[PDB]
């Protein structure tokens, strides 16, 4: 049968670096009918400028207006065909705490084969670190390893250009990569930075 | 200190709107503005820009 729309559910907003909030849905039930999406948003009493989905990408809204930090916004979606209007629940939030970094670059093994045991690491933080602390999370392996061992992630907790990897058996080569994200916690984890290679001497 | 006075600023200008006093909250934010464009970051000072728009 032909029917009016499910209030839309699980209503979530992402800020990756460098594009604008976009903010994700559950269209629920098919209702067979033509069915327009429509992203509400307002700081305070001022709205927003509203923000229309897409008809390829009818659970997903990119906004137009700048990302804004360290204030409280009120978002929410209005769905509506010819049958009926429902608006989803409003979700209050503070765009930093929705934060994806791009991972760290120049991603790079200083000191290769200078030392028997360490080796140390230096890379380039994200732009976003001027809003943000970041938090990493450095893995490493040997090339024949399978399985990647991890940094404990305690150590690497704060904005940081460089680490220094202990405890590395003598004259063996190494391979790292290293992910971001907001020190709280709160907000999207990077995806993986490119590798990085190093040897560690005898 | 420059971060901890800008995040200090936006507390105050969220904390104005929100009662609503949109005059001292557009007065907070162009102090906040200077700030960003003699020490700051463009992705802070977008925020703040757009801030002030939506308040009209
Ligand atoms: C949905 O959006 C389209 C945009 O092309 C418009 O023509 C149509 O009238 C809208 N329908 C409803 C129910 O809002
Ligand atoms: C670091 O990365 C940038 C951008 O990918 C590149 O231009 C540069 O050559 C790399 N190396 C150094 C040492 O900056």
């Amino acid at each position: 049968g032909s029917l009016p729309p499910e209030k839309p559910k699980n209503l979530s907003c992402i800020v990756n670096e460098g594009k604008k909030m976009r903010c994700e849905w559950d269209g629920g039930r098919e209702t067979h009918l033509e069915t327009n999406f429509t992203l509400k948003s307002e700081w305070a009493t001022h709205k927003f400028a509203d923000c229309k989905a897409k008809r390829d990408t009818p659970t997903s809204c990119t906004v137009d207006y700048s990302t804004v930090y360290f204030v409280n916004i009120e978002v929410w979606v209005e769905a509506e065909n010819a049958l009926g209007k429902v608006t989803s629940d409003h979700i209050n939030f503070d765009p930093v705490y929705k934060v994806k970094p791009n991972p760290p670059h120049n991603l790079s093994v200083i000191n290769s084969e200078e030392l028997s045991s360490i080796l140390k690491l230096t890379w380039t933080n994200p732009s976003i670190k001027s809003v943000i602390i970041l938090k990493y999370n450095i893995q490493y392996r040997t090339k024949d390893a399978s399985t990647w061992s991890q940094i404990p992630p305690e150590d690497t907790a704060s904005t940081r250009s460089s680490f220094t990897v202990q405890d590395l058996k003598p004259f063996t080569e190494y391979v790292f990569r290293i992910r971001c994200m907001k020190e709280d916690g709160k907000g999207y984890w990077s995806d993986w930075s490119e590798e990085a290679s190093g040897i560690t001497a005898a | 200190d420059i971060s901890e006075r800008f995040r200090r600023l936006m507390r105050r200008a969220d904390e104005l709107a929100r009662r609503g006093n949109p005059e001292e909250a557009r007065k907070v934010l162009e102090e906040a503005e200077e700030l960003m464009e003699r020490y700051g970051s463009p992705e802070l000072l977008e925020s703040v820009r757009m801030l002030l728009e939506v308040l009209g």
